[PDB]
RNA sequence: GUGUAGUGGCGAGCGAAAGCGGAACAGGCCAAACUUAUCAUUAGAUAGGGGUUGUAGGGCUUGCAAUGUGGACUUGAAAACGAUAGAAGAAGCUGUUGGAAAGCAGCGCGCAAAAGGGUGAUAGCCCCGUAUUUGAAAUUGUUUUCAUACCUAGCGAGAUCCCUGAGUAGCUCGGAAAACGUUAUUUUGAGUGAAUCUGCCCAGACCAUUGGGUAAGCCUAAAUACUAAUUAGUGACCGAUAGCGAAACAGUACCGUGAGGGAAAGGUGAAAAGAACCCAGAGAUGGGAGUGAAAUAGAUUCUGAAACCAUAUGCCUACAACGUGUCAGAGCACAUUAAUGUGUGAUGGCGUGCGUUUUGAAGUAUGAGCCGGCGAGUUAUGAUAGCAAGCGUUAGUUAACCAGGAGAUGGGGAGCUGUAGCGAAAGCGAGUUUUAAAAGAGCGUUUGUUUGUUAUUAUAGACCCGAAACGGGUUGAGCUAGUC
RNA sequence: AGGGGUGAAAUUCCAAUCGAAAUCCGUGAUAGCUGGUUCUCGUCGAAAUAGCUUUAAGGCUAGCGUGAGAUCACAAAUAAG
RNA sequence: UUGUGGUAGACGAGCGUUGUAUUGGAGUUGAAGUCAAAGCGUGAGCAUUGGUGGAUCCAAUACAAGUGAGAAUGCCGGCA
RNA sequence: AAAUCCAGGUACGGGUGAAGACACCCGUUAGGCGCAACGGGACGGAAAGACCCCGUGAAGCUUUACUGUAGCUUAAUAUUG
């Protein structure tokens, strides 16, 4: 019994092909270089999608510093006056879009006064 | 038992296919290692092989064989220990191709043998009884006769 | 599959496994070897269970 | 399933591609557990309880 | 039997003969004694008779019983069964989609035929066949019958009678076949060389005893091996990069001085109804027409991917450092296998490919131009191990072979393993070897078998590709070297 | 006419090839040496040392991995004395 | 509750392909193959609709293998 | 037409790095795209390095290396008195 089948590899080629479109040049024609590229895309999806939340943070805190700057004390004072007094859990990001709908965040800043 | 569905209990195991991608394992290598004599078609050297190294039977002293171009001469036993549960007197030859444990196209010389005592009487008619089987024997108030 | 010859006749084997063999250092030189060795070294020994695996098959 | 093997029987059920008839000597496992219906005569009950 | 006894730089390796179960089965005839006829009968020759061997036979002298089986076989006659062309050979209409129905559906029908091929799409009943029943003037095959030649037949008695295969068997020198690396047995290039039933040879050097067989002359069907060929047919075989190298005008075209090497490619449609005619054009051709179910079936002719080359809606891009993507993210344009949607993506963060081999490669180390296809751990026969199954404590189990649907299976116990080991071996025996030792120690004082499947392994090329080379047979001195 | 020929000698020439032609066959020569060896997911997870080797780019055994099974307390670990 | 990085390498469970067997069944009211699409799966992989195409084919359980390609300065064809 | 070619939108300095970088790090410079030129580089291209080494590899050649041998020569024996 002979066996050909090249319904299969060339399915299997068309799905990694697909993968890659929106590709430069012959990166979505080739096969060879389309899976070549998938592979080093998804490394990339995989080391960003822990990079990005490794960023947000720091956008977060940047965000929050410069309201906290124009209030008279600094970011690196704030967390204490949130954790040892006044015990908050109000999170990291959240502080910071209530700047974005301020004069709500004003209460927050001088509550921990006290 | 609807040969539209036929199915064992368990026998369909591993196959390990030697050359077929990573993903089952034993891929391009294939098992066979990486880049040594082994790896090549045809390894595994001549099986009593140490490589050089006089191999262990060059280096032990020969067997001798006493009786040279000799065959020993084969014999039919009756051990006791067994022979109580095959149920039958008077054994000899014209009972025992009968019994199946002999067979008829053989002109082969019988021997006795086995401490193990034994109930009842049996009458035997063999070429060799061992001095201990004798005495079993005659214990259980039989008799063996010699055959010359 | 047949049996090495030169193997056959040097590794009687015995019930259960164990493969019989004698002791080497037997044939030659009398005098450079004392009494205790070549008495110790006529009665014949089993093989290691190293070469057991090499031997075995060999049979 | 037949022991003697009349001939009237198999010159029918020849042009028919569903049956057949054989001899208890002839019937295997498959050609058995294929069957889905079968036909018994009275008499090789005899023999295939000598048969086992 | 057994991978045994043996043989082997006792290494690699090699490997019988008996015995046993089976397929098939047949044993005949000369030379020589003696006799006949004839050869200048110097025959020591020519043609006859006779005789064929081992519990020895035959010839020589003398009697009895024989008319017959038997074939390894000559001619005729008759008959049967085949081979080579062929003859007959049952059964159906209606409706719907439909280009065409043989489908699908309704109601029937025939069968020793529901094997197969064709018919506008998948037919038991349209056709051609098939099952079955049949038939040969001529040529040929196998068998049988009757006659017909040639060959072939049996039990005794007597007696120093004669014959029973000569440069032969042996012995020696060098070699070999046989499983044996030279050894009984068997053969022989050289040399020598016997005996004659009270004999000769043989039973692993050799002698005696016992036992077996009679060389040195010929012939022999069957079982066995093989199939380019003829016929019928099959395939868990290939289906145009396959399969024979070759589906066609293939050993062609082509390369070579020559031996020799040696390819590629098939499909309109059911049927040519092969595209009359018109326009453009020199014309091929193209665009309408026309046939047709379809002309995106049009002779470039089944389908018609990818790499590749062109066109186009939508979005972005001409201060920008880029393994070319990813995570965020605006604006823009659309609207779906209804989804926290789709295409592009100004701009931020981040980011030195894939296999290979290497201590370690983004690699200034190597492989791949790109796409598609082809392409690399299988098979036979055995070994051990794991798992599962059948069968079981005088267990289990068949091989070859025979019958069978080119079947499962039934017969077939010859053998295989296990059932008692130990020992180099005779031997002994739940004991046994060593030993003076019955102490001591070694080894033993039961856990099976046959298959299935899988892993590993052995001999065969044994995962695949890869040498330079080695040997054997042939073709070439039309260039060049020499000679004539 | 090729384990040959020819050579005013160079290892020249022998059909664009000659330290021993050309093609066919044994033949699928052998290669401890390069290169290649094609589907997926899960569990576990090394060595790059010792001895010997006409061996040192290779091989055998031990060491180290894994799977199946037993030992389950006196075995193996981790701290103090 | 303890865990779940991993080459060589051991072990386990699996997808797909081609065909055979029986069992169901779809097909000119358009089969496979081929492209396209804004689906479903833990992966090998699997559906749905439409255009083309013009006759075979799909699922379930076993069975058998010329059974799975990105690399061999791979072979053949085509194309840059 | 050709050899070449992993995909390419293919700068420079200092440093680092399998030790000499178009891409990495930190600076610097640079609108997009051709044409004629020249050759510094891309350890450019063509050749599985000719040297060297390794393989229990090949061939050719040598010799008071080994084992054998065609030839040449010597003796017994047959041809043979
Ligand atoms: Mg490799
Ligand atoms: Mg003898
Ligand atoms: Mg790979
Ligand atoms: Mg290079
Ligand atoms: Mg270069």
């Amino acid at each position: 019994m002979r066996i050909k089948g090249g319904k299969q590899t060339r399915v299997r080629r068309k799905k990694w092909l697909k993968q890659a479109s929106g590709s430069f040049g012959t990166r979505h024609a080739s096969y060879k270089v389309a899976k070549q590229t998938v592979i080093q895309a998804a490394k990339y999806a995989y080391r960003d999608r822990r990079n990005k939340k490794r960023d947000f943070r720091s956008l977060w805190i940047l965000r929050l510093n410069a309201a906290l700057r124009e209030q008279g004390m600094t970011y690196s004072v704030f967390i204490n006056l949130l954790k040892k007094h006044n015990i908050e859990i109000n999170r990291k990001v959240l502080s910071e879009l209530a700047i974005k709908e301020p004069s709500k965040f004003n209460l927050i800043v001088q509550k921990v006064k006290s | 038992l609807n040969q539209l569905k036929s199915v064992p209990k368990a026998r369909n195991h591993k196959t390990k296919t030697l050359g077929r991608g990573h993903g089952s394992g034993l891929g391009k290598t294939s098992g066979r290692g990486q880049k040594g004599q082994k790896a090549r078609k045809s390894g595994l050297t001549r099986p009593g092989f140490e490589g050089g190294q006089t191999p262990l039977y060059r280096r032990l002293p020969k067997f001798g064989n006493a009786r040279k171009g000799f065959l020993k001469q084969e014999w039919v036993v009756l051990n006791l220990n067994k022979i109580a549960k095959l149920k039958l007197d008077k054994i000899n030859r014209a009972s025992l191709i009968e019994k199946q444990v002999i067979s008829a196209k053989s002109q082969l010389p019988i021997k006795l043998i086995g401490h193990t005592k034994l109930e009842k009487p049996l009458h035997f008619e063999v070429h060799k009884v061992s001095k201990q089987a004798l005495k079993a024997v005659e214990n259980a108030n039989g008799s063996v006769k010699l055959l010359e | 599959m047949k049996v090495k010859s030169a193997a056959k006749k040097r590794f009687k084997l015995t019930k259960s496994g164990q493969i019989k063999r004698k002791h080497a250092y037997t044939s030659h030189l009398a005098p450079h070897k004392t009494t205790k060795q070549k008495r110790h070294l006529r009665k014949q020994g089993t093989v290691s269970a190293s070469d057991f695996k090499r031997i075995g098959n060999l049979i | 399933v037949v022991n003697t093997l009349n001939t009237n029987l198999e010159q029918s059920t020849s042009n028919i591609k569903n049956v057949q008839v054989k001899h208890l000597d002839k019937v295997s496992v498959r050609d058995l557990m294929l069957a889905n219906a079968l036909l018994v005569e009275k008499e090789v009950l005899k023999a295939l309880e000598g048969k086992f």
